[PDB]
């Protein structure tokens, strides 16, 4: 069975630091690409970051974030930094159909529960 | 009235199951010695016209979306490509700082920063001496570090082996046959939408010519449908599932690389050779592809008409260009003559349909190295091919991904997509399933075993 | 007239040709070897299951253990003329691995009754 | 402020090593236990 | 089946340039050695060039020629250069018995059709 977990997140001061994680347990780790989606209240899902064979980021990341996948633990991290208050939203974790990343939400078939992140 | 039980060995009955298949390759090419991928030197030779015998009064249900042969086939290709790269040579010595600059031999205005002329020191056959060789690398295979100081893009993630010149990447058909005790069914209904009972099912010891083709979208050289362009899906209501459109009449596509590349040999060490692009002869022209304007518009007409049976008749169906993301999903990466292409497709999926001669030209890009779909880590190096590479192919199907719009706003937008690399074969293994025979059944009759 | 060439026909008529479905049952390189070992192994299992019963290779092994009307509750001539084997298997698919035990008991019990019968002479 | 229990147990070693690029080199350091280093001939 | 196919050759001006080739199809290339023989009119066959593990040349080659075998295509090339009129003859291609080259014609068991070369 394919299932995913997530890190804590939690409240973070404006301009602070935070790290997320997502462990892929069921399927093989070196045969799929993982990516993170955010869903602000009253808005649809959109791409944030994703690591296949080459990193990708959204238009609003502007290099603030950093994404890397540890092959040993079979997890993908997200070294977010300097979180503006507009970034508050629920950050999901999803696995792509294959080793490529597509910005549309319909390119993934195994989502996560969702991690709550807020900035004040 | 008293009747007894009996057991009938060798009775025809089967149950769904899975197992491991094996070689079936044509013996015509055996004489042509080629220890390439998808090997024939190590196989059971195929059989001419296998025992394809029809069945009557039989009803069987197929389900390709949960088929095991496609999953089994995938692990086969993964385990094969790795085996074919072991005897090749690594590229660890080549990860060196490069001094590069633009190349301008009256280059065309279409591309300016596409070819970089790089020179780097390198160890010769004798380690005491060193040589200053030069080569031309595409702009997608070099990054700046700090001016002119570039390195190969893959020299900080994972080194990878050169593609052996001996092996070839062209598609060799691979028939699949079940082992003793098993049998492979084969549906034959023309109006077969992937799932559901198939009335005229027939058995065969071996599948027809199956050529696995490495493509993301617009899968090439597929098996044409008989009639009535089909739309095979899993949960068409859900938009997260792909839609493998397969049409009967194929549209021919011509792809060429007008650049007159010349190969140059450089010695990695004792007995280890590395090939690099030499000097481009003649003018430089962007690699492109062509598809007939008239046929393509008609082909989309069939797909749109056949797609309305699921979304009503008063629906504004309009196509849109690719999604946007990894370079291997935005374009379609198809192998052609040993070189990997990346062809922009925004010129095809651009139109809108209401329910009331010329040739399309599109650009393409080429990458010498590729992060192979087999695994995330290892890359690959594609040696240059001399002369001009041109290859024609049959575009037989499409891989469309629907857009998750609102229930209102009946304009439903489809986008080309893919990259799964399992759906490519699923379009060719949608007819077959593997079954296990279970002899020695039990039936009632009348006997008395004499003592 | 071929391998599984009468699967959809009448079960009584399916018995006309039973050797074709049995003769063609025993006939990356590691994959081939594993399949061959599995293929031969399966045939040995089936033959052994017939061996413990009152037959070896007769190909029509009619046993004397009583039949149950509850298992099928179908008329003898009603099922041997129209219904096919595949449909028949599903009807009594649930009632499997129980008749097999009965056959073994009806044979081992009978075997000794024959052995001591030949000994009283 | 190492404890008095052990003095010559952890050694702070630094050595040149080849980076991802074959041409360049880097000076990295690490700590090795006393049972993994021997003297040759000072440090 | 073992068979060989030669190259064009053809007429070449004296002191010109030419290239010959011979592809081995049937047997394994990396377990046999090829060689070239010429038969001038009214004369017996004689050695010209051959490549096993170390190149060899005839007495009259004098270093003008150059022989090399490409393991990839399973073919042997022969770089003619400075063709004098006396070099006109039919140049055969032959496969040695095993991994070695002998100057006697009887050390080969699979000959080619014969390439015609003329110099004027
Ligand atoms: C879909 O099917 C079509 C139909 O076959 C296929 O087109 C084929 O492309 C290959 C590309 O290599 C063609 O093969 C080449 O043809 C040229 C023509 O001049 C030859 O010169 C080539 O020979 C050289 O390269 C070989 C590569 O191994 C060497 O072994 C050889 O010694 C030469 O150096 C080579 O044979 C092939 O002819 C066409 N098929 C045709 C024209 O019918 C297309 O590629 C398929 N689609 C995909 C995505 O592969
Ligand atoms: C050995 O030394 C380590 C380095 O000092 C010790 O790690 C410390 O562990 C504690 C508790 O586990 C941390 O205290 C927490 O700090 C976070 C803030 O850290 C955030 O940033 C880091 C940066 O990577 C990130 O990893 C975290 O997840 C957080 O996002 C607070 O939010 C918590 O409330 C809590 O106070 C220390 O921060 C951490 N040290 C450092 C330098 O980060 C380790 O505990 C030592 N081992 C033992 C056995 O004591
Ligand atoms: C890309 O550039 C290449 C280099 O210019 C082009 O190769 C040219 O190909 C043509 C026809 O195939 C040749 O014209 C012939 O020349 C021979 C004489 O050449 C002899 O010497 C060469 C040296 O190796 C040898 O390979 C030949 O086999 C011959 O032995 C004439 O005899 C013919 O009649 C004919 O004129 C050119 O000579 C050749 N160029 C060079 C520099 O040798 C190639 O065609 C270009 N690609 C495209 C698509 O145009
Ligand atoms: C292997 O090398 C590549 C190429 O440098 C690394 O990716 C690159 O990493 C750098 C920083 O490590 C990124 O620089 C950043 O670029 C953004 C703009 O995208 C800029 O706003 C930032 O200020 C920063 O300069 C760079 O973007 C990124 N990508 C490319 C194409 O250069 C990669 O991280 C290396 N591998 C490992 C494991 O570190
Ligand atoms: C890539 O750049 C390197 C150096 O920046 C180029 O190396 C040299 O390029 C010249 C012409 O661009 C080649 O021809 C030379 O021309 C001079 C002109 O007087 C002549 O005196 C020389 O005898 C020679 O013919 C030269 O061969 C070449 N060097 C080597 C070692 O080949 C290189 O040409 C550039 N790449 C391309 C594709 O232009
Ligand atoms: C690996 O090294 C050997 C040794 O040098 C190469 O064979 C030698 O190649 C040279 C020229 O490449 C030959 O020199 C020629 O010698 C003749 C006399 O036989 C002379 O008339 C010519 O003017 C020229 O100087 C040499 O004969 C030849 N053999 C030996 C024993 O040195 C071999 O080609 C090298 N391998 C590769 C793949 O290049
Ligand atoms: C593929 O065809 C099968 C039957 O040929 C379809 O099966 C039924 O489809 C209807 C709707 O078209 C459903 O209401 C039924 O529940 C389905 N029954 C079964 C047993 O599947 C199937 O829906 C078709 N699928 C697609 C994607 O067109
Ligand atoms: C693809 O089509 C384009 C036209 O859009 C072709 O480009 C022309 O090709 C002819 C061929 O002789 C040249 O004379 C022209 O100069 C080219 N450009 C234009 C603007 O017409 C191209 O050759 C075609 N390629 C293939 C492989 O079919
Ligand atoms: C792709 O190339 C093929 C062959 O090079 C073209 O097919 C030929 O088209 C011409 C058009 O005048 C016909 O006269 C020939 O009979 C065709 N031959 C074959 C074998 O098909 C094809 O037209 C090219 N594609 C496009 C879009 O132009
Ligand atoms: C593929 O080609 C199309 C055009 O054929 C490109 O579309 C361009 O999109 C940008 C984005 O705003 C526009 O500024 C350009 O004007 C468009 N092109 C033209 C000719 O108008 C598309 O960008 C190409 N694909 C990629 C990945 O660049
Ligand atoms: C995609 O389709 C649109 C039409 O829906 C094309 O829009 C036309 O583009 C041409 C070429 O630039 C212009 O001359 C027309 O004026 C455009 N139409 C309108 C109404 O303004 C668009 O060009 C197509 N994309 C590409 C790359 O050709
Ligand atoms: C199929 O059944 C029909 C009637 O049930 C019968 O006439 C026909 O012969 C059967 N098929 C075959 C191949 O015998
Ligand atoms: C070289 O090409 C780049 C684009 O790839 C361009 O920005 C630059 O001006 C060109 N000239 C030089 C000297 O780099
Ligand atoms: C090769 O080594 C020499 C040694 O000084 C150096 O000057 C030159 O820049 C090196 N080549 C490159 C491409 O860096
Ligand atoms: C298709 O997806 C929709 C989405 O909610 C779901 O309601 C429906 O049950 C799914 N159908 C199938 C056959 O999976
Ligand atoms: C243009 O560049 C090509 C590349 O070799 C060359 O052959 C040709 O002579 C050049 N023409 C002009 C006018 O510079
Ligand atoms: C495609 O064909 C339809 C009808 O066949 C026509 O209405 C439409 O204009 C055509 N589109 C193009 C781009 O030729
Ligand atoms: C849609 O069109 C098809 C054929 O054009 C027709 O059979 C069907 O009844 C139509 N349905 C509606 C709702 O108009
Ligand atoms: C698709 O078209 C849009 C139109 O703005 C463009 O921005 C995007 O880059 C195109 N996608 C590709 C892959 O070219
Ligand atoms: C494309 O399809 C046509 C029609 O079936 C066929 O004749 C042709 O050989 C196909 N092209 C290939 C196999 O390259
Ligand atoms: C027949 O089946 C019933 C219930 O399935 C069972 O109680 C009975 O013992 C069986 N009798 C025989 C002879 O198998
Ligand atoms: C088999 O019978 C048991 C009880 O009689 C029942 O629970 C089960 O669902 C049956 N299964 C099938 C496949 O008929
Ligand atoms: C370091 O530790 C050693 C014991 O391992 C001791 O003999 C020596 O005096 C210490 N100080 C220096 C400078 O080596
Ligand atoms: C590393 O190389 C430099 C080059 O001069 C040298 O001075 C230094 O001592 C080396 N590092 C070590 C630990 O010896």
């Amino acid at each position: 069975e394919v299932q995913l977990v997530e890190s804590g997140g939690g409240l973070v001061q404006a301009g602070g630091f935070l790290r997320l994680s997502c462990e892929l347990r069921g399927s093989i780790f070196n045969q799929y690409a993982m990516a993170w989606f955010r869903q602000a209240p009253g808005k649809e899902r959109e791409f944030v970051a994703g690591m296949g064979a080459v990193p990708h980021y959204g238009e609003f990341v502007k290099g603030r974030f950093t994404i890397s996948r540890d092959n040993a633990k079979s997890t993908v991290y997200l070294q977010m930094s300097s979180l503006k208050p507009e970034d508050t939203a629920i950050y999901f974790c999803a696995r792509s159909k294959s080793t490529y990343i597509s910005y549309n939400s319909n390119g993934y078939d195994y989502w996560g529960r969702g991690t709550q992140v807020t900035v004040s | 009235e008293n009747l007894w039980v009996t057991v009938y060995y060798g009775v025809p009955v089967w149950k769904d199951a899975e197992t491991t298949l094996f070689c079936a390759s044509d013996a015509k090419a055996y004489e042509t010695e080629k220890h390439n991928v998808w090997a024939t030197h190590a196989c059971v030779p195929t059989d001419p016209n296998p025992q394809e015998i029809h069945l009557e009064n039989v009803t069987e249900e197929f389900n390709m979306w949960k088929n095991n042969m496609v999953e089994q086939m995938h692990t086969d290709i993964i385990s094969l490509w790795d085996q074919s790269l072991k005897p090749c040579v690594k590229l660890t010595p080549l990860c060196v700082t490069l001094q590069c600059t633009n190349v301008t031999n009256n280059i065309t205005d279409d591309m300016r920063g596409e070819l970089k002329n790089c020179s780097f020191n390198m160890t010769t056959e004798l380690r005491d001496k060193k040589q200053k060789v030069y080569s031309l690398f595409y702009r997608l295979d070099v990054v700046q570090i700090n001016n002119k100081e570039y390195r190969l893009i893959n020299c900080n993630t994972s080194a990878c082996t050169q593609a052996c010149p001996k092996v070839s990447f062209e598609p060799i058909p691979i028939h699949y046959c079940a082992p003793a005790g098993f049998a492979i069914l084969k549906c034959k209904d023309k109006k077969f939408n992937g799932t559901g009972p198939c009335p005229s099912v027939s058995t065969v010891q071996c599948t027809h010519g199956i050529k696995p083709v490495v493509s993301t979208q617009l899968l090439l050289n597929g098996s044409l449908a008989e009639e009535e362009v089909m739309i095979r899906s899993e949960n068409i209501t859900n938009n997260a599932k792909n839609i493998l459109v397969q049409f009967n009449t194929p549209v021919q596509i011509n792809c060429t690389r007008p650049n007159n590349n010349t190969r140059k040999s450089i010695r990695i060490g004792p007995g280890q050779a590395f090939y690099a692009t030499g000097d481009i002869i003649g003018d430089i022209r962007q690699a492109h592809c062509n598809v007939s304007k008239a046929t393509w518009n008609e082909t989309l007409g069939k797909v749109v008409k056949q797609l309305r049976k699921h979304f009503g008749n008063n629906t504004i169906i309009r196509f849109a260009n690719s999604s946007g993301g990894d370079l291997e999903v935005t374009t379609h990466s198809f192998n052609c003559g040993g070189e990997f292409f990346y062809c922009n497709t925004s010129g095809l999926f651009n139109s809108t349909w209401i329910s009331n001669n010329d040739s399309i030209t599109l650009p393409c890009r080429i990458k010498q190295i590729i992060n192979m779909w087999q695994r995330i880590g290892q890359c690959m190096y594609a040696p240059p091919i001399q002369g001009v590479i041109r290859c024609v192919s049959n575009i037989t199907g499409l891989i469309l991904t629907r857009d998750g719009g609102s229930t209102n706003s009946t304009t439903e937008t489809f986008r080309p997509g893919g990259g799964d690399m399992r759906d490519n074969w699923r379009s060719e293994l949608y007819k077959y399933k593997v079954v296990k025979i279970e002899p020695l059944g039990v039936a009632p009759t009348r006997c008395k075993r004499r003592v | 007239l071929g391998f599984l060439g009468a699967a959809g026909s009448t079960m009584g008529a399916a018995s006309m040709t039973l050797t074709v479905q049995a003769r063609n049952l025993l006939s990356w390189g590691i994959k081939q070897l594993q399949a061959r070992v599995l293929a031969v192994e399966r045939y040995l299992r089936d033959q052994q299951l017939l061996g413990i019963w009152g037959c070896s290779g007769k190909l029509i092994c009619c046993t004397n253990v009583p039949w149950n009307s509850s298992w099928s509750n179908r008329n003898l001539s009603e099922i041997w003329d129209n219904m096919t084997w595949l449909q028949w298997d599903k009807e009594i698919s649930n009632y499997t691995q129980i008749i097999y035990g009965l056959l073994e008991e009806s044979q081992n019990q009978q075997e000794k009754n024959e052995q001591d019968l030949l000994a009283l002479d």
